[PDB]
Parts: C-alpha cells; structure tokens; sequence
C-alpha cells in the first residue's frame, strides 16, 4: 500500500492507493480560538483542524494555510499533515510511501519545502509530487485531453496528448472557489445580509454550494430574474433565521467566466481554455476539442458543462466536434487519479526514496518529478 | 504581532546630547594630562593645611565628557576630599568670594558626590549644599538642573 | 438661501445640510428623533414637548425624550422616523419648498440596494424633489481635498469605509466596509464605564457618552506606554461632569475606548482595524499604483478626529510594511514614504466635497435622476448612478 | 523634408530624414481604462497611447495593435499613427513624404492596408515601405552583408550581396522580445514573483531590458548559478518591493538559441544564420561571415555578440574568417538606415504617390516596394 494525499487548496483528501474514493476528506483549515476566557481544564486546545475547526467555528478564527495553491504558513500546514496521518487515516506515515499533489506553475520553493518537511519530519519511505491535472487524466481513463482543473484556490488547463504534456501551452489562473465565495460575501450585501467573520465565510460557502448555478446565457437570466421571483430561493442559517437569494445565485459563478466582476484582468475559463488549445500545434488541436476533461469542485455547478460547451463552441471553428467530459465524481478526480497512479506496476521505480533524498537534499524533486 | 515593532528609532533619528550641548574641543589625553597636573596641587594643599587654596586651584578647571569617567571620578575624589578638609566656619568666607561660574562648579560636583554615598561622606556635602544655596540663592541649583549631562 | 442644488449628508450620527458651493455645512444636528416620556426626573415649564421632537430640538431637551436613531451602520432602520428628520431638515432648518428642487444625497459604499431605492422614492414622493443624485460618501471627501488619487478612508458615527482612487478612476473591487465606527466606540465606552459601576442605559444618556467620548478620548500612540501611564501613574485620570451635575472619573477608558477602531476584537468584531484594513486594501491594488496610494492616504469623517489617530495610523502602517513586506529587515524602511492627510476640516469632508460636486454638475440636468424619469421607470431610474 | 518611422512591433520610432537619430520614440500601445467607475467631474480619454499609456498603465488594459510584425488592430493603429504625427513630431502629414517599414514574408494585405490609410486618412504626398533588414544594412557603410535582426515581435536574417536581395535564402522567425518577456514572466513564477496583468508585462519587460544577459556556455553557467549566488541581482518594482533574479536572468535570452524552451520546435538564432548563409550562392557565402550586422532592439543583450561569434564559428568550416558586427546604436538602426535612404540623392523619385494610387488603388505597392 501507498498513501495518496491531495493537498487541497481548501479541501484535503487522503486515502490508500487502489481504493476508489478518499478514505478521509476534510477542510484545509487550522482554526484558533478568538476568546481568551475559558472553562479551566475543560478539554480546550490551541488549534483545531479540519472538522474540529468547522464544528467549533463560531468561537474560532479560521485560516487556510494554502492560498492560490501556495502554502503560505508552514508551521500550520504540518498540523494538517499530522491530522491526515494520525487522526484521519490512523497510520504511522513512516510505514507507507506518500503521493502528494501540486498545481502547475507553482513556486519551486513550495515543492522543495514540501519534500523537505515530508522526509525531515514524517520520515515516509518514499514520496512523489505529481501535477494535479495529469493526475485527473488517469481517473478519466484516456491518453489525450485538455484537463480543466478548478479547485478552491486555483484553476488551470493542461493540454496533454498520448501522454506528452505541453508545458508551453499550460494556463493557470488564481480565480477559484475562494474568490467566488469572496464575491458572494460582497454581492449579498445588496440584500442587506452582512457576512464578515471567517466563520460566516463558511456559511456563504455552503449557500454557494447549495443554491448557485451557472446561467446558460447571462444577460437573459439577468432579465428573467428582474421579470419575476420565479428564480428566487431560500436558505436557513445556523440560527433558524432565513435568507432569500435571487440573481446572486448566478452572478456568483459568472465571475468564473467574467473575471472583471472582481476587477481582475483575465480571460474567463472559456477564453482561457481556447487560448490554451490555440497554443498547441494544429495536428493536436483536432482532438483536444473532443476531450475537455473537467476536475475539482469549482467545475461542479449546475449548468456549467453546457455553458462551458456553448461558449467554447463559439470560439472553436464549426467543422470541429467539441465535447466536455464532466464525470459525476469530478470533485475527487485528482485523488482517484493519484490512487490509480500509485497502484501502477510501472510507477514503482520512480518514487523518490529516502535513500536518494540524503544524496542530494530537496532539490532532487526537480529532476525526479515534472 | 506587528504592534510592538518600533520604527521611530530607524525612520526618525532623534537629537543627541552633543546636538544640544557643543562637543568638548580638548582631546581625552589632553584633559587627562590637565587634571593629573591639578590633583597633586589639591592633595598638597591638604597636606600643608591651606585646604581652601586647594579648592580655589582645583576648581580652576573641570573635566567633562562620556570619554573620561576614569578621570572625572579622580577629580571628584579630590574635590570631596578637599570639601571634607575645609573648616565649617571658613565656608561663608569662601562662598561669598566665589564667582557665579565657580559656585556653579561647586554645586554641580556636590550633586555628583551626593550620587555615590558608598564612596563619599554625604554629611559634609549636605553642609556645603546648605551654605552655598543660602549665600548664593536658589538659581545656583537651577543652573545645575540645566547643566551639561556629561558633567 | 440659494437657487443652486441643495446637498444633504444624512449621516448615521449627524445630518449635515446646505447648498452647492458652501465651504462648510449650513446646518448640522444629531440624526435623532424623540417622543415625550416621563422618567422620575426633573420637569420644567421652561420648554414645551411636542409629540415628535428631532435634531437640535431633541438633543437640547433629551432629559424629557425617548431618543431614537433612524440609522445604524449607514442604513435607515425606520423610515417613519427618517421622515421626521427630513421634514425638519427641509421645512424648519432650511425653510424650503422642495417642489422641483435638485438635491445631492450620500450613502456608504456597500449598502443594501433597497435603502437607496426607498431613500430616492421618498425624495420624489413625500417632498417632490425635481432631481436626485446619490454619491458614495468617501469619493465626495476626495473633491474636498482638491485631489484625484490616494486612498480615502472615511470613519463616521455608523460605518468606517475605504475607497482607493488612482488618476480619477475609482477602484470598485477594492472599496470596503469596516463595520466599526464612532457608535461602536460609544457602546464600548458605556461598557468600559459599566466596569467602574457608572450606568448609562437610558436612551437619552447615549448622547451624553457621545459628548464624553468626543471631549476626553485619544488614540494611544504606543500601547505599552499608555498602559504604563494607566497602571503606574494617576496622570490619565480626568473628571467629566454630566448634564445631571454628577461627576464621573475616567482614566484608562480614555485610550482603551477609541482603540477598538485599531482592534475591532474589543467590540466582538473579527474584522481587521484601520491600520491593517488600509494596508490589506492598498496592498491588494496593482503593482504600479501602490506608491501613489501610500503617498496620499486621506482621512475623513468625525470618527477620524481622535487625538493621535493620524500619528498612530502612520506609525502602524510603517510598522506593518516592515513586518509584512520587509520581514523585519531595517535596511529599506527609510525608502517607504507613507503620508496621511489629516486636514482641519476633515469631519465635514463628505459634506464639503458634496457641496463642491453639486456645483460641478448643477447645470447638467441629465446627470441627475429627474422626478419625470423616476415616475416612468421606478427603481430602474437609479441605474444612472454608476456600477 | 521627408518623414520616416520604423512602425515597430512594440516600440515605435519616428523622425525626419537626414536627422542622425529618431526624435520620437514611444511604446507601440493603445491602452483603455479597465474599470467602469470614474470621478464624474474629471477627464478620461477614450484611450491612451505611447508614454502617456505607459505612465497611466496601472488602471489600463494595454493592447499592442501590432503583433509578430502584423497590424492586428487597424482601428488602433489609426490612433498610434495619429500620435506619431500630431502629438510627438507635431507635423501636418500633407506636407511630408513618408518612409514606412515591414518585415520580409509578411501578409501581403498588410502592405496594402497601410498604403490605403496613409493616402485615404493621412493625406500624404508620397510614401515608400521598405524591408526592415535592408534599411538596417544602411547605417553601416555597406552593400554586402547578412543582416541579423531581432525586434519586439520579429526576428529575421536577410543576406544582401552588393545591393541585390537573395529571396531563396531570406528567412523570418516569430521569436523576439515579446516571447522572451512571456518566458521571463513564466519562469519568474518559479521564485513566486507572479506577474499576470498586461500592465505587469511592462515591469517584466523592464526587468528583461535591465537584468538579462546571454551566457557564453549555458550548460556550465546553469551549474555556476546552482553553486554560487555571485550572479544573482536585485531589481526594485514600482511599489518599492525588491526582487532577486538569478539563473532566470540568462535562461530568458537563451530562448533565442534554444527556441524549444517556449515549446518552439524550430532552429536557433545562430542556426538560422547558417541555414540562410549555407543556402546562399556557392562563393558569396564565404564573405557574408565578414559583414553580418546585428540590428533591432532584441540584439542589445550583453554577452550576445560573443555567443553569436562562437556558435556560428562552430557551425561554419574553420578554414575561413568569421566575425559579428554589433553597432552601439543597434536598437535604432532600421530608422537610421531609413533616415539615410529617405534623404539619398537618387531616392527622391522612388516613392508611390497619389497620381498613381488614385487609379491603381493600394494594389500598386507590390509592384515597386521590393
Ligand atoms: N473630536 C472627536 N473625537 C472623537 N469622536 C469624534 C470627534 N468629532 C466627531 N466624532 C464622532 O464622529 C461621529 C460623527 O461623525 P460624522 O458626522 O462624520 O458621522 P456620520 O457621517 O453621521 O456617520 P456615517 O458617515 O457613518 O453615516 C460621532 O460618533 C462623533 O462623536
Ligand atoms: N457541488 C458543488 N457545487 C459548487 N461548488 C462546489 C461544490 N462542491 C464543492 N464546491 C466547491 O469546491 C471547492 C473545493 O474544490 P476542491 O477541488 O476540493 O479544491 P481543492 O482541491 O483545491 O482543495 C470549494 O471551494 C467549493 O467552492
Ligand atoms: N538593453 C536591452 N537588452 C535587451 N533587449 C532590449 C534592450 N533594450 C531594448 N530591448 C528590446 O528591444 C525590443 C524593441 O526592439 P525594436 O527594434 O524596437 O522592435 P521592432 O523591430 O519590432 O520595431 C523590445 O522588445 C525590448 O525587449
Ligand atoms: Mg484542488
Ligand atoms: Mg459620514
Ligand atoms: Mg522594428
């Protein structure tokens, strides 16, 4: 057995290679109490992680040690790895080799300090640090594609063909499920609901997961929402108090297609995908239109796969046949992909072993890994 | 957290006592010579009993500066020794004939003698303090408050 | 009075009112409404209490009134009471017939849209103003400075909010609310004074602790120094005499009260305070403009007036670029020019700026939402007023 | 008088014929305000241009209307042309005959549509539109040579022998400072210096102009940077933060010699000299090696002349002498050569002019502009 641990930029996913879904999956949060007054001796502690942070959140300040796929806070990130191993998976990590996950175009010092602290603290037998989009390709069961990952903190395109990845054609954008939650906390102010605590951000995330959808055509849904309450829905807070939400259900996800809603200069995910395939050579372009694989929880909204198609088919030339591959398990596809990869007979020679870390230090990861 | 990191010390450099008082022109060895020639005149004036002419000559020059503690302390030792060897009935005849410049050198060093009682007898310095202030007025303490800190 | 547009900063704690080109508010008064009450207190024939008492008439007589506030956090909570402020403002402070007049209103940067709609509806349908414009309160304070760049932060009685501007473009993605201002510091002053046993929990006593805060409080420049003066020394202690004639001693509560703008956790908010809020806003702007924001931070609004706030805020941004950009390396700190603009007028900068803006657009009749345009499109007529 | 400009793929330069340097030089950019909200009492343009756009850039999307040497936005070129004439040189175009430029192997219609707007919108008495390489043989006192040029969006080799073009051996490569800026911007992500905005391309272009050099022995220079910090340098961004750039400073210009760094499976900058020289006639190829002038702004890198010398000398037979010619006025040399040509004592009859354009249309330009 090998461990597979997806370093989720908002949602950690951990399990054993060859198992068909994460054995444990929990928020990438470290929470600290925001109150000094305490019932003495009564079981309190100075850091709560994952589901201990969510279930206690009203008295905590919550902070994710990953932002935009980069670990900003290492003294807290090792608490999350300590939790994945000893409290969620309930193993000694020093018995099992660990497959870790990383975004493309990340700071090389992130992957160095990750491979360093994983051997230098948890003493795993061997480890590897795979790119999230090439992992998702294994779960989709194909050798050609243009994986569109969209997590909590990053979204990226990796054009890939018969296993040859195209590293000049990669696109990455720091717009994801966190920024869509920031924009929902912003626009809900227009209803007269004020959310400001890092606890209330998790309420606005749960609203966004339950009620938001991608408009198939935005300025037609805007006109429809102004024309009737037919589009409005209700949500009940962790207070019994009731929220009503309307065109905010699709103005939030629309940010993913119109980054100028959050002032950010970028192409939306349709134009970013098109400009990524148009950066590949013309013999490959004929096939990757038929293989837009989707990955990660921000690709999960109702209506996204159809609207992703109606936008990308306006940019692609009409002679092409253009398809989105969006599995019902797509939330975990990078972890299922890592679970497949770590189980292959042909992979077992290309782990980084503890023996060869000692011969070179952490900078070995740049030759052993993509 | 950041609230405690001082920045004023590294972005707004404050005044220094040498900006407020002009720096001494005489070099450290040049004053260390100038004092070491006077202390033997003061020690001699005690040994010949004319201790009051000892003070008049010792008080003709004063060492000052953060570079000279090892000779400011020797000058203070000689001054407190000379004050301990003048008869209390001679004090009013000495003080009324001192200039306001000499008085402001006496009372400046008696407040240095009063700062170190484990090495100086305070009882004779407090007696000189009463007599110098009663004769020459309260402003002679105000000129000590205002005086150079490296005296 | 004047034929030009009227301008009205209907603030959460003070109404200020006048006309275009006014250099200072024509009038200002507490944004309070009162109803008659009897309260085991003094009564006098020296004044007659009408069924609705407001503004100066209430605040001068509030021992006799159930005082209430039509606004909180920059939003109208009760429109039947805001109607009794607006009646007073137009009919017996300004002494105007509003029929067909043009008026400039203000509101903070992230209000509920239902507030601007019902505020414009009231202007068109109680009073019958011929034209309305609504400006974001902090962009008005930039016209007062005669200025076109540099982040402006406004702190009022209700809300503290920030609006970065560069070369006359307003950065709508960076505008922000801190829901802590001059009233939360006043509810906190009541809560600090309750530890000493002084109770101010009548509705009319709230204006007394506003006057007390406004008189005696200051922002500590160095917390371990004011905690030294507070715990080691009597020198902070100050005697305040209430309108009752009672004298109350106030001490650490002089600095420990307005500190909640710099530390909102003292009032139960998890938001970052002024220094960390302005820093996390400037440091979110694009790389080319950050210099021009730190070189011109503009303070505004009455809750920016605490003695020491300009110096504490400047220090606490130098102190915070040093932690979060230089990682504690002193070698580059002298290169960080930050400047706070803290002009004498700044309590009124939203009004003084509104009175400048209402001159710039007085004659351009299409720039205002007209009553004739409101009565055909309804609330959709307000889509003229920007993004 | 006559008026000349290299209508450059990133940096326009313009002035009067017979002047020894261009009197106007500015970014080939139209910028547009990026945010919807503006202070209602104050002025904003429809769009900004040149040094005004460059100094305004923090609030603008920046569009280069020329890309890879092709006019992509004629409606925006009509603004930067107008800017050369009425704002920078302060002329009335109806007084002055004009010399324009383009690269060899350009889209045929580019030559036509610039001719069309110069007569139908800028009213000029006459024009000509020369090959940028041919002008860059002038301003060196020369009539035989293989001119090597790299601009912002274009690179090309043109062998000229004794005043004759040699179009079997002429070739163009779509690598230049734009692609080197994209690659520098990409590899700077590896440190964590994320630059993404069209405005941040400009500060990365400034880092490329200031900090970069072409290393003489890349595979050993890379090992030198891995073993010593002595080649790392600091740059200060316009907000006052300081950026440490190391092995990325010579990896960037290396892309000219190894185009495979940007996924371009094509011959290197030195190899395109050999693949043109060794395609020239059987005897004249022996002295192109004595007359190879470098031109265009991308040829300004420190270290490039020494690299260019040693690499083409390794490809060529060592029986014959080799140099490289690298003028210090390199980055203006197209314009310096145009200033010479447009003032030359036989060129005053060479132009296209209205009396022919009014009956032939723009179709005449292909008949005498080569
Ligand atoms: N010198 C001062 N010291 C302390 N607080 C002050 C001072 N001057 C004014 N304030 C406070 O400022 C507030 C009134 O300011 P201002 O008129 O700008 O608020 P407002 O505009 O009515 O509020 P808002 O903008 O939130 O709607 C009150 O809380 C008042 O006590
Ligand atoms: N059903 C859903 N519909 C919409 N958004 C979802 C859904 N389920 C989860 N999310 C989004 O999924 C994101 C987490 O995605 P994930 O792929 O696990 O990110 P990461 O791997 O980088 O941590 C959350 O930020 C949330 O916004
Ligand atoms: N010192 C320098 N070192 C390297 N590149 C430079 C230098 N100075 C300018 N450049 C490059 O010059 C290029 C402009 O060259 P230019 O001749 O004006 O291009 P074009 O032929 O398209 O008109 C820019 O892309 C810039 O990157
Ligand atoms: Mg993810
Ligand atoms: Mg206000
Ligand atoms: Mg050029």
């Amino acid at each position: 057995t090998a461990l597979v641990c997806d370093n989720g930029s908002g949602l950690v996913k951990a399990g054993f290679a060859g198992d068909d879904a994460p054995r444990a999956v929990f928020p990438s949060i470290v929470g600290r109490p925001r109150h000094q007054g305490v019932m003495v001796g009564m079981g309190q502690k100075d850091s709560y992680v994952g589901d201990e942070a969510q279930s206690k959140r009203g008295i905590l300040t919550l902070k994710y040690p990953i932002e935009h796929g980069i670990i900003t806070n290492w003294d807290d990130m090792e608490k999350i790895w300590h939790h994945t191993f000893y409290n969620e998976l309930r193993v000694a990590p020093e018995e099992h080799p660990t497959l870790l996950t990383e975004a493309p175009l990340n700071p090389k010092a992130n992957r160095e300090k990750m491979t360093q602290i994983m051997f230098e603290t948890f003493n795993v037998p061997a480890m590897y640090v795979a790119i999230q989009a090439v992992l998702s390709l294994y779960a989709s069961g194909r050798t050609t594609g243009i994986v569109l990952d969209s997590g909590d903190g990053v979204t990226h395109n990796v054009p890939i063909y018969e296993g040859y990845a195209l590293p000049h054609a990669i696109m990455r954008l720091d717009l994801a499920g966190r920024d869509l939650t920031d924009y929902l906390m912003k626009i809900l102010t227009e209803r007269g609901y004020s959310f400001v605590t890092t606890a209330e951000r998790e309420i606005v995330r749960d609203i966004k997961e339950k009620l938001c959808y991608v408009a198939l055509d935005f300025e037609n849904e805007m006109a429809t929402a102004a024309s009737s309450s037919s589009l409005e829905k209700s949500y009940e807070l962790p207070d019994g108090q009731v929220i009503t939400i309307g065109n905010e259900r699709f103005r939030c996800p629309e940010t993913l297609f119109q980054p100028s809603f959050i002032g950010m200069e970028s192409a939306g995910i349709h134009e970013t995908t098109y400009n990524s395939i148009m950066k590949c050579d013309i013999d490959i372009r004929k096939d990757l239109y038929a293989n837009n694989v989707m990955s990660g929880g921000t690709t999960m909204y109702p209506g996204i796969a159809d609207r992703m198609q109606k936008e990308i088919t306006a940019l692609a030339p009409s002679t092409m046949k253009i398809k989105i591959i969006a599995p019902p398990e797509r939330k975990y596809s990078v972890w299922i992909g890592g679970s497949i990869l770590a189980s292959l007979s042909t992979f077992q020679q290309m782990w980084i072993t503890k023996q060869e870390y000692d011969e070179a230090g952490p900078s070995i990861v740049h030759r052993k890994c993509f | 957290t950041f609230r405690t990191l001082d920045v004023d010390s590294i972005t707004e450099p404050v005044l220094t006592e040498q900006d407020i008082f002009p720096i001494r022109n005489e070099t450290a060895e040049q004053v260390q010579a100038a004092v070491s020639q006077l202390i033997p005149q003061a020690r001699s004036a005690i040994q010949t009993g004319n201790a009051l002419q000892g003070l008049k000559t010792l008080l003709s020059y004063v060492p000052y500066g953060n570079d000279v503690q090892e000779v400011r302390t020797q000058y203070l030792n000689a001054f407190v020794d000379v004050l301990s060897n003048i008869r209390a009935a001679d004090i009013p005849a000495f003080v009324k004939e001192c200039s306001t410049e000499e008085i402001d050198n006496i009372v400046n060093f008696i407040y240095r003698g009063l700062a170190n009682p484990q090495a100086y007898n305070s009882s004779v310095l407090l007696n000189w303090h009463e007599k110098v202030v009663e004769i020459s007025g309260i402003g002679c303490i105000v000129r000590v408050l205002n005086s150079r800190p490296d005296l | 009075m004047e034929s030009a547009p009227i301008v009205l900063d209907n603030g959460t704690g003070f109404v200020k009112v006048g006309y275009a080109k006014d250099n200072f508010p024509r009038f200002q008064f507490p944004s309070i409404v009162g109803r008659p009450i009897l309260r085991a207190e003094e009564k006098t024939g020296n004044v007659q209490i009408k069924d609705v008492m407001v503004g100066d008439e209430a605040e001068a007589v509030r021992s006799l009134l159930q005082v209430k506030y039509p606004m909180e956090n920059g939003i109208i909570r009760d429109f039947e009471e805001m109607n009794q402020l607006w009646d007073y403002t137009f009919f017996e402070k300004l002494k105007i017939d509003p029929r067909g007049r043009k008026i400039l209103l203000t509101e903070p940067p992230m209000n509920p849209v239902a507030n601007r709609e019902k505020m414009c509806e009231t202007m068109f349908e109680r009073y019958g103003f011929g034209g309305v414009y609504v400006a974001i309160q902090a962009v008005l304070s930039l016209y007062a400075q005669g200025l076109s760049s540099g982040v402006v932060v406004d702190s009022g009685d209700g809300v503290t909010h920030i609006v970065p501007v560069y070369e006359s473009v307003v950065l709508n993605h960076l505008v922000g609310r801190l829901d802590v201002a001059g009233r939360d510091a006043t509810r906190y002053l009541i809560s600090l004074l309750l530890r000493k046993g002084y109770a101010f929990n009548r509705t009319a006593d709230f204006e007394t602790v506003r006057e007390m805060k406004e008189k005696l409080c200051y922002v500590s420049y160095d917390l371990e120094l004011d905690h030294k003066l507070s715990e080691e020394t009597t020198v902070l202690m100050r005697n305040y005499t209430l309108p009752d004639g009672r004298v109350i001693k106030v001490g650490s509560e002089r600095y420990e009260c307005p500190e909640c703008l710099f530390q909102p956790h003292l009032v139960g908010s998890e938001q970052p305070g002024l220094s960390e809020f302005i820093f996390d806003t400037i440091q979110a702007a694009d790389v080319d403009i950050r210099k021009y924001l730190y070189r011109a931070i503009v303070l505004s609004g009455g809750s920016s007036m605490y003695a020491g706030l300009p110096s504490r805020l400047e220090k606490e941004i130098k102190q915070l670029w040093f932690e979060r950009v230089l990682h504690g390396d002193p070698a580059r700190l002298p290169n960080f020019k930050v400047k706070i603009e803290d002009a004498p007028r700044r309590r009124h900068a939203v009004f003084i700026g509104g009175a400048v803006l209402a001159d710039i657009m007085a004659q351009n009749d299409h720039m205002w939402v007209s009553k004739a345009e409101w009565e055909e499109y309804g609330v959709r007529a307000l889509d003229k007023l920007g993004p």
